[PDB]
RNA sequence: CGGAGGAGUACGAAGGUGCGCUCAGCGUGGUCGGAAAUCACGCGUAGAGUAUAAAGGCAAAAGCGCGCUUAACUGCGAGAC
RNA sequence: GCUGGCGACCAUAGCAAGAGUGAACCACCUGAUCCCUUCCCGAACUCAGAAGUGAAACCUCUUAGCGCUGAUGGUAGUGUGGGAUUACCCAUGUGAGAGUAAGUCAUCGCCAGCU
């Protein structure tokens, strides 16, 4: 007999929409398990660290900071 | 050594990113043993709107240091800032304790008519 | 019997073996040395063959330096036992060859006696081999 | 002291280092007593004993030092009070090391006990000295178990020949 | 002097795995040139030479002449590729001196 | 019926907020006190920690303290996965 | 041209060593009355100041010393079509990582004070 055989369900995660489309405000951006990617201007982070849009605008991708971190900006 | 400036601007960047972050024009405040600064600075955070300090002409030639000087310096920062034309600020301690001369330069701007 | 002193997996995957052997290519601790010319398995039974035959034949007059080390464990059903159940138990310790791969050099020793030794010690292999010798670049 | 190191004891430095500025001048900065009463757990007494001692010796209030890391071996774990410890600068700290250089020494059973020698690389020198008699406090009576204190000075001389020279100056037996 | 090394031009045409897999099998050999004060040239060998060249110790400490047409390049051998199981040469770099 | 591990909880503070603070290791000196308790000073360093398994994270620290507290609310909710 | 504050950018920008500046500013500095502070301490935070100093610290300049950046050429991999089956070859498109030549002791904006 084995001891293995367990698994748990996919999440689902990743990126929803990419560099250069335009958003509604509330659309979800990207779905993380942690800050893989950080809130520009116009953006906002929810509590399971979620990135969504917070206004009408043009998604783009960026590296930024003394850290070098990747942040997701919406522009209006 | 150093310690005592690397820890006052190490206090001073989660107030500076959050008023960064809502988007207000700042009222940032410096003091040091001899004299006191303040400016007014836009949103973006690259111009500056207003500035005023004892180092003026008016004020150079008294004590410059003291509670005193620091309120005659709100009341001028407060003058020149409505004259430029800003209304609602964001105060600025820059990691100085809101205390005293700090104190003393916020309530003067507040009397003189900025709302913060 | 060569073999790892301690794991972090017990059982991994086959896998494929492809490609060129571009690193460990080089004489570097010898003046000359035998390396593989075709891609296989090499065991570590294989292995202690053929550093004990190198040894009697050149009479511990020079050092030998063996660049290969099994490290990869493989495992095999019990016998009798039909399929399914979980992968079986492991029973001995390979490492992978790639062509061009090194495996013995010989310091401190005549070339004709080298040469013998490598020759000897071909015949234990389950792969074909050549000889080389120390250059500039 | 004080006044005795401010107009006298500068000057002597500066002649004897030859030392071109005035900061370069060595000066102590600070004073601290520690005892490290381990096992208290299993008692939990002789801990207030020592803090109302140390209280006794110097006047200020001393503060309790807890745990870092569990050690197994010992009885000793992370959140618990293990020691407690004073620290003076300033005018008491002058008061402190004048009474220990004037009353101390003579009331140890055995003179010689300090050395030279014992410092850091740096200027600071740490002593421990056994008994806490040898100070203007009450006797054998009204305290527990008599406790050993240690007691480490902090001071701005860069290196070892200066804080010897400060130390030298100041009178210290050795 | 002692070392000529009779090279020709390999022109963009002739640059990439299929070009240089094609000249390895009419038994030629990519080789580039850097070196100070100018831009690098892309020439071509003969393995047969080549290998002449490298049987001696002396030819990695000398100067050598690579003569491409009219010009004449002095340089010294700076690096070399080796097949792992063949030990043919399959590249080589020489920098100006 | 492939290879490896966890869960069937905990917490009125281990929740909220304002203010404040940096770990781990080593080398030195210093009562019992040593490899290792506590004290002081230097050196390279995130290798510490995050109630709990692993992964993705963590300087405005998401790690660590103190004062006051109950947003561990009610009615909802554009828009998305 | 020097000094201070706030940004853009985040190593070609950093680290390390060497040297320099007190007119102004900055820093060290004096005191603990009053505001305020230490689970102890005017050390830190805070107030009242001007006898001292540029020692420390910060800024500025020099150095390829560590670090960082980094070609050209070749090699590995690879989409489509064909030929083969230890997993390679041909036509066509694409093309690293490592290493080499070489480079680097940053570059800009807003305001205020001095010569």
């Amino acid at each position: 007999s084995t001891k293995n055989g367990r698994d748990s369900n996919p999440k689902m995660l990743g990126v929803k929409v990419y560099g250069g489309q335009t958003v509604t405000a509330g659309n979800i951006i990207v779905r993380q398990r942690g800050t893989e990617f950080h809130a520009g201007a116009n953006v906002g982070m929810g509590r399971d660290h979620t990135l969504f849009a917070t206004a009408d605008g043009v998604v783009k991708f960026e590296v930024k900071g003394q850290f070098g971190r990747r942040y997701v900006k919406v522009e209006t | 050594m150093n310690e005592k400036k690397q820890s006052r601007l190490r206090r001073a960047k989660s107030t500076r990113l959050h008023i960064r972050a809502l988007g207000a024009t700042r009222l940032c405040v410096n003091r040091t043993p001899r004299h006191i600064y303040a400016q007014v600075i836009s949103a973006d955070g690259g111009k500056v709107l207003a500035q005023a300090s004892t180092l003026d002409a008016s004020l150079r030639s008294g004590t410059t240091g003291n509670i005193e000087a620091a309120t005659k310096v709100g009341a001028l920062i407060a003058e020149r800032a409505k004259a430029a034309g800003v209304t609602k600020v964001a105060f600025d301690r820059s990691g100085f304790k809101y205390h005293g001369r700090i104190k003393a330069l916020a309530d003067a701007a507040r009397e003189g008519g900025l709302e913060f | 019997m060569l073999q790892p002193k301690r794991t972090k997996f017990r059982k991994v995957h086959k896998g494929r073996n492809t490609g060129l052997a571009h690193r460990g290519s080089t004489v570097s601790f010898g003046s000359i040395a035998i390396k593989a010319t075709e891609r296989g398995r090499m065991t570590a039974r294989q292995i202690e063959a053929a550093r004990r035959t190198i040894s009697r034949r050149i009479k511990r007059g020079g050092k030998i330096f063996i660049r290969v080390f099994p490290d990869k464990p493989i495992t095999e059903k019990p016998l009798e036992v039909r399929m399914g159940n979980g992968k079986g138990n492991v029973e001995y310790w390979v490492c992978e060859i790639k062509p061009g791969k090194i495996l013995y050099e010989i310091e401190g020793v005549n070339e004709d006696l080298a040469r013998e030794a490598f020759a000897l010690a071909a015949a234990k292999l389950p792969f074909k081999t050549t000889i080389v010798t120390r250059t500039v670049m | 002291l004080k006044a005795r190191y401010n107009d006298e004891l500068k000057a002597k430095l500066q002649e004897e280092l030859s030392i071109k500025n005035v900061m370069e001048i060595p000066r102590i900065t600070k004073i601290t007593l520690n005892m490290g009463v381990g096992a208290a757990a299993t008692d939990k007494k002789l801990l207030d004993g020592a803090v109302a001692d140390m209280q006794l010796i110097a006047g200020q209030k001393p503060v309790v030092t807890l745990a870092r890391k569990s050690i197994a071996g010992f009885k000793i774990r992370d959140g618990w009070p293990i020691g407690c410890k004073v620290t003076l600068r300033g005018d008491q700290m002058y008061e402190f090391l004048d009474r220990l250089i004037s009353i101390a020494i003579p009331r140890i059973r055995d003179f010689r006990g300090f050395s030279a020698k014992s410092f850091d690389g740096r200027g600071n020198y740490s002593m421990g000295l056994k008994e806490q008699i040898v100070f203007p406090e009450i006797d054998f009576d009204k305290i527990d178990r008599i406790r050993g204190m240690d007691i480490t000075i902090t001071t701005t001389a860069r290196t070892d020949d200066e804080g010897r020279a400060l130390m030298r100056a100041f009178g210290f037996p050795f | 002097a002692n070392f000529v090394l009779n090279a020709q031009a390999r022109a963009e045409d002739k640059q990439g795995k299929g070009a240089s897999r094609r000249l390895r099998r009419e038994s030629l050999v990519p080789a580039i040139i850097y070196g100070g004060n100018a831009e690098p040239v892309a020439v071509t060998l003969e393995l047969r030479e080549l290998v002449k060249a490298l049987e001696s110790n002396v030819f990695f400490e000398e100067v050598v002449e690579i003569k491409v047409g009219d010009k004449v390049e002095n340089v010294k051998i700076q690096a070399l590729q080796r097949h792992p199981a063949k030990n043919t040469p399959m590249h080589a770099d020489f920098k100006r001196a």
